[PDB]
C-alpha cells in the first residue's frame, strides 16, 4: 500500500496534536489529584 | 532427517469444503475459513458447524446451566468484580446441606445447585443426541456417540451415587478448586480409594490410553513419509506403511494390530476407562464403606511394621466420636 | 450370610471374564492381515483363529 | 513363523553396535544386541524381584514388597535385606528400559521408519529417572524411590501427596492431569472416526478421509485432518509423561510447603493485591 | 519526524497506541483502587490530612516495653 | 536450596517431612537469639510475709521475687513490674483510681492455668513443659488468637465441640457410620490447620493409607489427641471466662474472649521453642510433685 | 518473512529495497534472482504444458501465475540494478557484478 | 476529521466501541455495588450523611 | 555508525527496542512498588527519614 | 586473530553478545537483590559497617533441634 510523504506529514500534524491535547487533558486530571489528595 | 511435526508448506484452495456432505435437515451455520496457525499443526479449516434442534437445545439448557453457576460464585464474593477474577478458582456452587437427605433443599443452600445439575445434565443429553443424528446423517457408524456414553456414564454416577447413598450433600461442587477437595474428600470419607480395585483398573486403562496413543502417534507419524497417516486406504488397500507398521511392533514386542484394529484397542481402552470407573463410583458408600478394609479382607494391603502399639486403655481413650452437627450458639463461659 | 464373598467381589470377577473375552476378540482382529503365519512347518494361525480378511466395497460417486 | 508378506523386509542392517553377530531374529522377536542386554537386565531383575519376595512375609502377588532403604544411607548402596536389593533391581531396570530404547531404535532403521517410537518412549523413561534416580539424588537419598510391589507403591503415592498437605494444588500435576484426560479424550474420539468410516452401517459404502474431516469439524469447530490428530496424540501422551516428571521433581526439592499455598503469588498481583 | 509513518502503517500504529493507553489505564486504577489511601470509592471524601498513610519506620529504638491498655 | 528430610515411618513408605534447609535455619537462629535466660535461684529459710498471694502459696520468698522477674521479662520485658502492678503497693488488684489491674488479675489466673497445663496434661507437654515465655515469647499478646465468628469454624473443635471422626471402622456400610463427604472437607481443614501450626505435613501423624489408622500412625498422633484435649480444657475453663475482665479493644466482635490454637505455643515448629526446656527452672509453675525426678521444694 | 523468518525480530531484512552497497543485501539477491529465474521458467513451461492440453480454466491461472512469477522477478531485478549501481561507486565492494 | 472513517472501517469500530463501553459500565457499576458505600440496592435509601465512609488514618 | 542502519532494518529495531524499554519500566517500577522502603503508593508521603529501612546487622 | 570472524555473520554475533550480557547482568542482580547483604532496595542506605554479615557460627541450647527426631 501506497503512503506519500504529503500524507505523512498531514498524518503526523493530527498525531502529534492529539497526542498533546490528551497530555494536556492528563495534567489537568493530575492537577485535580494531587490538589484533591498529594502522594509525597 | 524430517520429523514431520510440522507444515513447511501449506496449500490454499479458495471454494472449499465445510459445505457439508448431502446432509438433509438442520443448516449449516457460518462460513468456511482458513487459520494460518491452524494449518502448521494440523488441517488449517477452521469453519461451519451444525447444530438441528437438538444441537440448539443443547445450548440453551447448557448457557443456564453456565449462568446459574457463574451468578451463584459472583454473589459469593458479594458482587466484587475484581474478587471474582481474583478469587475465580476457589469460588464454587455448593451442594445441599447433608440432612435434607434427597428433599429439596433452601435456594441459596443447594437450591441453585440442583437446578445447574439439572439443566447441565439436560445439555449433556441432548448433545448426545445431536452427535448421535450427525453420525448417522453423514452415513457413519455409530462409535463415537457409544464413547462418549461411557464419559457420561461415569458422569451420571456422580448422581447415582448420592442418590444411592440417600442425600444430595454428597454431590461435587460445581469449581476448580472445590471440586477437587471433593474429589480428595471422597477418597478420605470411603477409606483410600486405591484399594478400589475399579479405580485400579481405571487408571490402569487411563495409563494404557497413554501407552496406546504416545505409541499410534509416533508410529503413524514414523511411515508418514510412506503415506502412513492416509490410514483409510491402508485399511483398503495395504501399502507398505501399513506392513512396516505391523512388523516394527511384531519385531519388538511379538505380537501386532492391524491398521483397522488398533483403532479398536483404542476405543476399548479409553471407553474402559470410564465404565470401570462408573462401577468404582458406583460400589463406594452402597457396598463397601472402607476400601482399605476391603483390601485387607482380600488380601490387597501389604504388611509394615507397628509404628505404634496402643495398650487397652489407650484403645477406649483414643476412640473418638463420628462428627457431628456444628455449635448454633455462641457460648458465655463466665459462671 | 457369605462372610467373604461381597459384591465387590462378584463386579470384579464379571468385569475379568469380560476383559478377557475382549481380548480374544481384539486379537482375532488383529489377525486380519498377515494371517495364516508362513513358516518352515506349514501355515499357522496362532491362537485365537483370526477372523477372515475383509473385502471393502467403493462408492459409485456422485 | 512370518507374517504372509514379512520375510522380504528381514534384511542385515540398521544396527547400533553388533553388526551381523547378533543381526538375527527369534520367532517373531528381533534380537540384535540390544536384544541380549534387554533378556540380561530383564532376567537378573526379575530373579531378584522373585528372591525378594522370597524372603518377604508373602508369595501373595498384591502384597510382594521390595522396599528401597532408610534414608539415612543417603546415597550407598545398603545392605541388601535392607534396601540394597531395590537398588540393584533399579539398576537392572534402567539397564532394560534403556536396552528397549535403543533395540526399538535397531528395529526402526531397519524398516526405514523414523525415530518416533524410540524417543515418545524416552518420555516415560524419563518419568521412571526421575522418581528412582534424579528426585532422589537431589533429595539426597536413594531411600526417596517408591518401592516395587503392586500395592505397596500405591501407599507410597498416598504418602508423598499428602506430605503436601494437598497435592491437587500442585500447578504441574493439574496440568499433567489434563494431558492425560485430554488424551483420552482425542484417543475415544480418534477411534471413533476410524472405526466409523470403515465399518458403517450395512449396506453403506466404505467412508472417506472427507467425511470424518466434516464430522471432526463440527465436534470441535475446527478439522485437524489426518497428520495433526497424531501429532496432537503424541504431543497429549508424551506431554502427559514429561508434565508428570515436573510435577514429581518440584515436590521437595524445589518446594516443601504444602501446595496450596503456592497460589499465593496470584493473590497478590499488584493489581488487586 | 514525520517520515516515522512511512516507515509504519498508522493504521497499525493508532491501533496498537489505543490498546497500550487503555491497558495501562485500567491497570493504574486498579492498582490504586486496591491501596488504603487511593481507595477512593470507599474514602474518597476524606480529606487529605484524614487520608491512609502507610506506617513509618518504627520508633528508634525498635524495642518493646509497654504498659496495658486502660480497663 | 538443599532440603533437609527426617524419616518418621518405615522404609518406601514416604512418611518423611521434608524442610527448606535455609528457611528452617533462620527460623531456628531466630528463636535462639531472643531465648530469655534464667536466674540461677536459691534457698533461704523463713515465713511468708504476702498480703494478696493466692496461687504461689508454696515457694520460698526468694523463689517467689525469682519468679515474678521471669514473669516479666516473658510477658513484658525485664523488670517492668508495672505492667501488672501498682508498684507502690504490689499486693494491690487495683490502680490508686480504684480502677482494677486488669493484667495483674489475669496474670493470677495464667499462673493457675499454666500449673494445670504442666500437671493434668503431663501426657501432651511431658518434661518439656510450658512457662509463659511458651505463649507470650516476652510480649502481651501471644501468636493464633481467635474469636467467634461463623458455625462452622473449625477451630471450636478446640471449644465445645467434639468428634472429628469420619472413617468407618468396617468393610460395609452400617447405620453407625452416617458421615458426608463435606465432613471429611470439615475434617481436611482441620487438619491442615494442625499441620501447618506445627510446620510438618500429614505423614507426621498418619499412614495416610489408612488415616484412621493408629497402629500404622507414628506415635505422635498420641500426643497430638492429648493437645485437642488440654486446649478445650483450657478455653472452656481458663481462657473464655476472662471476658469480662479484659478491656474491650481486647475482645472479639461478638465480644468473647480470646482463645487460643496449636500454633499458640507451637509457632510453626514440631515442639514449641524446638524443645527449649525451660519449665524444669521455674519450680512455681510445675504444679507437679517432681519435674524429672527433681523434687518440688516447698517451703 | 521467509528468507529472514526468526531474525527479522532482530532486525536482520536482507529483502527491503536497498540502494547503497551492501553486501549482505547483494548475497540475498544474487541468491533470489537465480531462484526467481528458475520459478519464471517453470511457470512458461506449466503454462506451455497447460495450454497443449487444452484445459480453459486452467490456462488462465497458469497465464496469472506466470505473470506474478514475472513480476516478482522483476522486484529483484530493480534490486540487482540498484547494488550494482552502488557497487561501482563504493570502495571495497565486490568485484564480481551483482546482475 | 471524519476522513478517520477512511483509513478505519466504522463497521470495525463501532462493534469494538460498543463492547468496549458495555463491559466497562459493568465494570464500574458491579464496584460500585460491591462497595459499602455504594451498595445501593441494600442501601440506596440511606442519606448521604448515613451512608458508609471507609475508615480514616488512626490520628484522625 | 549511521551504517548500522543499512546493516540491520530501522523499523525493526524500532519496535524491539520499545518493547524492551516498556518490559523493563513496568518490571523495576512494580519490584519498588513491593517493598517496604518505595511503596509510594501507600507512603510517599512519608519523609526519607521516616521511611522504613531494611534490618541492619545487630553488631555483635 | 581477526580471522576468528569469517566464520559468522557479524549482525548475528552481535545479537548473540547482547543477549548474553543481558541474561548475565539480570542473573547477578537478582542474586544480590535475593541476599541479605546486598538487597539494596531495602537496605542500600545501611552503612557497610552497618549492613548484613553472614554468621561465623549458629548456636543452640543443647535440647533443642531445628529438625523433629526421627530414624
Ligand atoms: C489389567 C489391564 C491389563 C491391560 C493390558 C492388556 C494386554 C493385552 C495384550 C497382551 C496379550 C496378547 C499377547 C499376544 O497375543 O501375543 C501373541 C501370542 C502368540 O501370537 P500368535 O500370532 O497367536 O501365534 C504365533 C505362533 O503361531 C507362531 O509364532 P512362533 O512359532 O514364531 O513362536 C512361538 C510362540 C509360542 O507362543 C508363546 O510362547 C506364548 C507366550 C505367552 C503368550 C501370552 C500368555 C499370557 C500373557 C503373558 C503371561 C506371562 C507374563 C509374565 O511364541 C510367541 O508367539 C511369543 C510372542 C508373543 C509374546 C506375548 C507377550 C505378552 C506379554 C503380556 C504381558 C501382560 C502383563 C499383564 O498370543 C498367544 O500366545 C495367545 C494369546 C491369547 C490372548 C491372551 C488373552 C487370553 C485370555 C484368557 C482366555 C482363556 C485362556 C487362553
Ligand atoms: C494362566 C493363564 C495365562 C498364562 C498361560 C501360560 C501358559 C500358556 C500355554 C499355552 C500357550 C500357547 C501359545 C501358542 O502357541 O498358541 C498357538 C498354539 C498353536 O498355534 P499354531 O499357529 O498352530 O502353532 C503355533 C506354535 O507356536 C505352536 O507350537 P508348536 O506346535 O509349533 O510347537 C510345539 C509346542 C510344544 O509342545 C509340546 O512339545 C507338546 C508335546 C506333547 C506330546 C506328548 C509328550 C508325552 C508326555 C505328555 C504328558 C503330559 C502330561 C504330563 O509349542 C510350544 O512350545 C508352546 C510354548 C508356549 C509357552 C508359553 C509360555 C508362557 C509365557 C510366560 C512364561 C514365564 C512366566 C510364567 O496353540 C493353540 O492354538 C491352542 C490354544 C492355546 C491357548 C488356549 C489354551 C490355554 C491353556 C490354559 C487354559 C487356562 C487358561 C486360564
Ligand atoms: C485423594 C484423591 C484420590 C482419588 C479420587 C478419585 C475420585 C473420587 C474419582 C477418581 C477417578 C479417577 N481417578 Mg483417582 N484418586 C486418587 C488417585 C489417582 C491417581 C494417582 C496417580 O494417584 C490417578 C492416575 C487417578 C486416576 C483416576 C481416573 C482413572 C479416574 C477418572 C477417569 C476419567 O476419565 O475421569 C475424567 C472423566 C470424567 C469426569 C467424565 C466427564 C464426562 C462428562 C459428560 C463431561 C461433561 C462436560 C460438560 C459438558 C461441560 C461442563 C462445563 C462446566 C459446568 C463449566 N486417581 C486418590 C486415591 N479418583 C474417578 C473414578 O472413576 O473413580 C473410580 C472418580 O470419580
Ligand atoms: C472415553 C472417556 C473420555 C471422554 C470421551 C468423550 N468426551 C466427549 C466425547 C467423547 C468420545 C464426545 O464426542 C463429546 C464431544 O462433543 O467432544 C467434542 C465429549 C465431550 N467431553 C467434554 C468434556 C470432558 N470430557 C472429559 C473426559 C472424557 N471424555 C474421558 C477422558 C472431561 C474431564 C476429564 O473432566 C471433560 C470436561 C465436552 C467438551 C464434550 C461434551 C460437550 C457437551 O455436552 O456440551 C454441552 C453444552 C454445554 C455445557 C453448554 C455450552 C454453552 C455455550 C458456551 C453457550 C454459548 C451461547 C449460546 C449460543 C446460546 C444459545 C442460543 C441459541 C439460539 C443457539
Ligand atoms: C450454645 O448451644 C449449642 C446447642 O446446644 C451448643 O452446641 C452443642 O455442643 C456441641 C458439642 C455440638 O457441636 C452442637 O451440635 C451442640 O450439641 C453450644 O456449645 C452452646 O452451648 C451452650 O448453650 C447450650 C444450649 O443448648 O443452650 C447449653 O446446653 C445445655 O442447656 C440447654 C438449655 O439452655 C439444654 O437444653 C441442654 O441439654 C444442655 N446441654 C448440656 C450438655 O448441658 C450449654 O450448656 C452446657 C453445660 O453445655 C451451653 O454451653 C456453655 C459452655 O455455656
Ligand atoms: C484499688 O481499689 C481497691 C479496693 O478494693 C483497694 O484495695 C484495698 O486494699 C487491699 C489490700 C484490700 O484487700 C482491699 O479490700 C481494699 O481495702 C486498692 O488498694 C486500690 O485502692 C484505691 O482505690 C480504692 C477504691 O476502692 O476506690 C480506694 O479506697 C476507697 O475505699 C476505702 C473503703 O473500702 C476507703 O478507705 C478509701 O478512702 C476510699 N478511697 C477513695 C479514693 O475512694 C483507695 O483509697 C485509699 C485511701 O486507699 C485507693 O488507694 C489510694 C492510694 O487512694
Ligand atoms: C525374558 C525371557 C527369559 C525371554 C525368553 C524369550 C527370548 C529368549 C527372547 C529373545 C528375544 C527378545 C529380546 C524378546 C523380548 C522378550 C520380551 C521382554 C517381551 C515382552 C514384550 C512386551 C513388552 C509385552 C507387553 C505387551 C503390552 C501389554 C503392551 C501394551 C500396549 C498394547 C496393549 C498393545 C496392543 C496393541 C498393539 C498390538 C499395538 C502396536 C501397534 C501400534 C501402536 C500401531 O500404531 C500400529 C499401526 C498399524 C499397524 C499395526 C500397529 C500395531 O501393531
Ligand atoms: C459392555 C458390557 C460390559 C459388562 C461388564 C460387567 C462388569 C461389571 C459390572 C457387573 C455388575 C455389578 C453389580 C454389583 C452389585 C452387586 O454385586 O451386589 C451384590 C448382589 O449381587 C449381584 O448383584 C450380582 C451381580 C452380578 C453381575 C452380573 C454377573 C453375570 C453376568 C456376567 C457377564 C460377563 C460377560 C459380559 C450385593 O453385594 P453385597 O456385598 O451387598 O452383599 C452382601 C450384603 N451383606
Ligand atoms: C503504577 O505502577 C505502574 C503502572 C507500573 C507505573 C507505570 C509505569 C510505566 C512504565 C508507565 C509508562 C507510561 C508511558 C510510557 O511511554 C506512557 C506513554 C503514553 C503515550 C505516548 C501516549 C500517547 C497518546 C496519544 C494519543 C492518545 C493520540 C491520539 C491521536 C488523535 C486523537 C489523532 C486523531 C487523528 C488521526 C489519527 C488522523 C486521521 C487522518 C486524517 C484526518 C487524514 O488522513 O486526513
Ligand atoms: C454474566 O455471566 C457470567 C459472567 C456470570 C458468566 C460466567 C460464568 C463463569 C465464570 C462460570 C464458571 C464456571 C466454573 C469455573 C465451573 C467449574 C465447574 C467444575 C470444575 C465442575 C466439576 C465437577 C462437577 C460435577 C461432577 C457435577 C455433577 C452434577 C450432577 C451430575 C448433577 C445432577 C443433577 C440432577 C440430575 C438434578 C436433577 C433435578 C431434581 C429435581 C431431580 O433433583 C435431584
Ligand atoms: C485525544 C483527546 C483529545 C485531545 C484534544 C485534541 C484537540 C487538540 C487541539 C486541536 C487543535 C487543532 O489542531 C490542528 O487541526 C488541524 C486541522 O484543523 C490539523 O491540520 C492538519 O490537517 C490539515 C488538513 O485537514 C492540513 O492542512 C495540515 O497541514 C495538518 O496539520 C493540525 O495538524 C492540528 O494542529
Ligand atoms: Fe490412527
Amino acid at each position: 500500500g501506497g503512503m506519500t510523504e504529503e500524507e505523512a506529514r498531514r498524518f503526523h500534524g493530527y498525531m502529534v496534536t492529539g497526542t498533546l491535547g490528551y497530555v494536556v487533558v492528563a495534567s489537568v486530571a493530575h492537577f485535580l489529584a494531587w490538589s484533591w489528595r498529594p502522594w509525597f | 532427517e524430517y520429523q514431520n511435526l510440522f507444515t513447511r508448506v501449506q496449500v490454499r484452495t479458495v471454494p472449499e469444503p465445510g459445505i457439508p456432505i448431502d446432509e438433509s435437515t438442520g443448516t449449516r451455520y457460518g462460513t468456511g475459513t482458513f487459520s494460518y496457525l491452524a494449518g502448521k499443526f494440523g488441517d488449517a479449516q477452521i469453519g461451519p458447524i451444525y447444530l438441528g434442534w437438538a444441537g440448539v437445545l443443547s445450548l440453551i439448557f447448557g448457557f443456564i446451566a453456565i449462568e446459574i453457576i457463574g451468578l451463584n460464585m459472583w454473589a459469593s464474593v458479594g458482587w466484587d468484580p475484581v474478587e471474582f477474577i481474583r478469587q475465580l478458582p476457589w469460588l464454587a456452587l455448593e451442594p445441599p446441606p447433608p440432612q435434607y437427605g434427597l428433599r429439596v433443599p433452601p435456594l441459596n443452600q443447594g437450591g441453585w445447585y440442583l437446578m445447574a445439575g439439572f439443566f447441565l445434565t439436560v445439555s449433556i443429553i441432548l448433545w448426545w443426541i445431536r452427535i448421535y443424528r450427525r453420525a448417522r446423517a453423514l452415513q457413519m457408524g455409530s462409535h463415537l456417540p457409544w464413547a462418549f456414553a461411557s464419559a457420561i456414564f461415569l458422569y451420571s454416577t456422580f448422581f447415582f451415587q448420592p442418590l444411592l447413598v440417600g442425600s444430595w450433600s454428597e454431590m461435587v461442587p460445581f469449581g476448580i478448586f472445590p471440586h477437587l477437595d471433593w474429589t480428595s474428600a471422597f477418597s478420605i470419607r470411603y477409606g483410600n480409594l486405591y484399594y478400589n480395585p475399579f479405580h485400579a483398573l481405571s487408571i490402569a486403562f487411563l495409563y494404557g490410553s497413554a501407552v496406546l496413543f504416545a505409541m499410534h502417534g509416533a508410529t503413524i507419524l514414523a511411515v508418514a513419509r510412506m503415506g502412513g497417516e492416509r490410514e483409510i486406504e491402508q485399511i483398503t488397500d495395504r501399502g507398505t506403511a501399513a506392513e512396516r507398521s505391523m512388523l516394527f511392533w511384531r519385531w519388538c514386542m511379538g505380537f501386532n494390530a492391524t491398521m483397522e484394529s488398533i483403532h479398536r484397542w483404542a476405543w476399548w481402552f479409553a471407553v474402559l476407562t470410564t465404565f470401570t470407573g462408573g462401577i468404582g463410583i458406583l460400589l463406594t458408600g452402597t457396598v463397601v464403606d472402607n476400601w482399605y478394609l476391603w483390601g485387607v479382607k482380600h488380601g490387597l494391603v501389604a504388611p509394615y511394621p507397628a509404628q505404634n502399639q496402643l495398650t487397652p486403655e489407650q484403645q477406649d481413650l483414643l476412640r473418638g466420636r463420628y462428627q457431628g452437627t456444628a455449635p448454633d450458639s455462641f457460648p458465655s463461659y463466665v459462671v | 450370610m457369605m462372610e467373604y464373598i461381597d459384591g465387590a467381589q462378584i463386579a470384579l470377577y464379571a468385569f475379568w471374564l469380560f476383559f478377557f473375552g475382549l481380548i480374544i476378540y481384539l486379537r482375532r482382529e488383529d489377525k486380519r492381515e498377515g494371517y495364516p503365519l508362513e513358516s518352515p512347518q506349514g501355515p499357522r494361525d496362532g491362537w485365537p483363529k483370526g477372523a477372515p480378511k475383509k473385502t471393502y466395497v467403493h462408492r459409485d460417486h456422485g | 513363523a512370518m507374517l504372509s508378506f514379512e520375510k522380504k523386509y528381514r534384511v542385515r542392517g540398521g544396527t547400533l553396535i553388533g553388526g551381523d553377530l547378533f543381526d538375527f531374529w527369534f520367532g517373531p522377536f528381533y534380537v540384535g544386541f540390544f536384544g541380549v542386554t534387554t533378556i540380561f537386565f530383564v532376567t537378573l531383575g526379575t530373579l531378584l524381584c522373585v528372591w525378594g519376595a522370597a524372603m518377604g512375609p508373602t508369595w501373595n502377588l498384591w502384597q510382594i514388597n521390595i522396599a528401597p532403604p532408610d534414608l539415612k544411607y543417603g546415597l550407598g548402596l545398603a545392605p541388601l535385606r535392607e534396601g540394597g536389593l531395590w537398588q540393584i533391581i533399579t539398576l537392572c531396570a534402567l539397564g532394560a528400559f534403556g536396552s528397549w530404547a535403543l533395540r526399538q531404535a535397531e528395529i526402526a532403521r531397519k524398516l526405514g521408519m523414523g525415530m518416533h517410537i524410540p524417543w515418545a518412549y524416552g518420555g516415560a523413561i524419563l518419568a521412571y529417572t526421575t522418581l528412582v534416580v534424579i528426585r532422589p539424588f537431589l533429595l539426597g537419598a536413594w531411600g526417596h524411590g517408591f518401592p516395587y510391589g503392586i500395592f505397596s507403591h500405591l501407599d507410597w503415592v498416598s504418602n508423598v501427596g499428602y506430605q503436601y498437605l494437598h497435592f491437587h494444588y500442585n500447578p504441574a500435576h493439574m496440568i499433567a492431569v489434563t494431558f492425560f484426560f485430554t488424551n483420552c479424550l482425542a484417543l475415544a474420539m480418534h477411534g471413533s472416526l476410524i472405526l466409523s468410516v470403515t465399518n458403517p452401517p450395512k449396506g453403506t459404502p466404505t467412508g472417506t478421509s472427507e467425511q470424518e474431516n466434516v464430522f471432526f469439524r463440527d465436534l470441535l469447530g475446527y478439522s485437524i485432518g489426518a497428520i495433526g490428530i497424531h501429532r496432537l496424540g503424541l504431543f497429549l501422551a508424551v506431554g502427559a509423561a514429561v508434565w508428570s516428571a515436573i510435577c514429581i521433581v518440584i515436590s521437595g526439592p524445589f518446594w516443601t510447603q504444602g501446595w496450596p499455598e503456592w497460589w499465593n503469588w496470584w493473590l497478590n498481583l499488584p493489581i488487586w493485591k | 519526524m514525520h517520515r516515522i509513518w512511512l516507515m509504519y502503517d498508522p493504521r497499525r500504529v493508532m491501533v496498537a497506541l489505543v490498546g497500550f493507553l487503555a491497558v495501562l489505564a485500567l491497570v493504574i486504577h486498579f492498582v490504586l483502587l486496591s491501596s488504603q489511601r487511593y481507595s477512593w470509592i470507599e474514602n474518597g471524601t476524606l480529606g487529605a490530612d484524614q487520608a491512609p498513610v502507610g506506617a513509618s519506620a518504627p520508633a528508634a529504638a525498635a524495642e518493646m516495653s509497654p504498659l496495658p491498655p486502660g480497663r | 536450596a538443599a532440603t533437609d528430610t527426617v524419616q518418621v515411618g518405615y522404609r518406601g513408605t514416604a512418611m518423611e517431612q521434608n524442610y527448606d534447609h535455609g528457611d528452617l535455619k533462620t527460623k531456628f537462629a531466630q528463636v535462639k537469639l531472643p531465648q530469655s535466660p534464667p536466674p540461677a535461684g536459691e534457698s533461704p529459710p523463713g515465713p511468708l510475709p504476702w498480703k494478696n498471694v493466692q496461687v504461689l502459696n508454696d515457694i520460698s520468698i526468694a523463689e517467689f521475687n525469682r519468679t515474678m522477674i521471669a514473669m516479666s521479662t516473658w510477658v513484658a520485658g525485664t523488670g517492668n513490674c508495672a505492667y501488672c502492678h501498682n508498684v507502690a503497693a504490689f499486693q494491690d488488684d487495683t490502680l490508686p483510681n480504684g480502677k482494677p489491674l486488669y493484667t495483674k488479675i489475669v496474670a493470677r489466673r495464667m499462673l493457675q492455668m499454666t500449673r494445670n497445663i504442666n500437671g493434668n496434661y503431663s501426657q501432651h507437654v511431658k518434661n518439656t513443659g510450658v512457662t509463659c515465655y511458651t505463649c507470650h515469647m516476652g510480649k502481651p499478646l501471644p501468636n493464633g488468637l481467635w474469636f467467634y465468628s461463623s458455625q462452622t469454624d473449625y477451630l471450636r473443635h478446640y471449644l465445645d465441640r467434639d468428634g472429628a471422626r469420619v472413617i468407618t471402622q468396617g468393610v460395609a456400610p452400617s447405620n453407625a457410620n452416617r458421615s458426608s463427604t463435606k465432613q471429611a472437607e470439615w475434617t481436611y481443614a482441620l487438619m491442615i490447620s494442625q499441620s501447618r501450626s506445627l510446620g510438618v505435613n500429614c505423614t507426621y501423624c498418619h499412614n495416610t493409607r489408612q488415616f484412621a489408622s493408629w497402629r500404622e500412625a507414628p506415635p505422635a498422633r498420641v500426643t497430638a489427641y492429648h493437645g485437642i484435649l488440654m486446649l478445650r480444657d483450657v478455653n472452656q475453663n481458663y481462657l473464655a471466662p476472662l471476658q469480662p475482665v479484659y478491656p474491650a479493644v481486647r475482645l472479639g466482635a461478638m465480644g468473647d474472649a480470646p482463645k487460643a490454637q496449636c500454633v499458640t505455643c507451637h509457632n510453626g515448629a514440631y515442639k514449641p521453642l524446638y524443645g527449649a526446656q525451660m519449665a524444669k527452672d521455674f519450680p512455681a509453675m510445675w504444679g507437679r510433685a517432681d519435674w524429672n525426678g527433681v523434687p518440688f521444694p516447698g517451703i | 518473512p521467509v528468507n529472514d523468518g526468526i531474525w527479522a525480530w532482530y532486525g536482520i531484512d536482507d529483502d527491503r529495497p536497498m540502494a547503497a552497497w551492501s553486501r549482505f543485501h547483494a548475497t540475498r539477491c544474487v541468491e533470489q534472482l537465480a531462484i526467481n529465474r528458475a520459478r519464471v521458467g517453470a511457470a512458461e513451461w506449466a503454462l506451455a504444458d497447460v495450454q497443449a492440453r487444452g484445459i480453459v480454466p486452467c490456462i488462465a491461472k497458469a497465464a496469472a501465475h506466470l505473470a506474478r512469477a514475472r513480476a516478482e522477478l522483476a522486484d529483484w531485478e530493480a534490486q540487482g540494478h540498484r547494488l550494482e549501481a552502488a557497487r561501482k561507486v563504493t570502495p571495497g565492494a565486490w568485484t564480481t557484478p551483482v546482475i
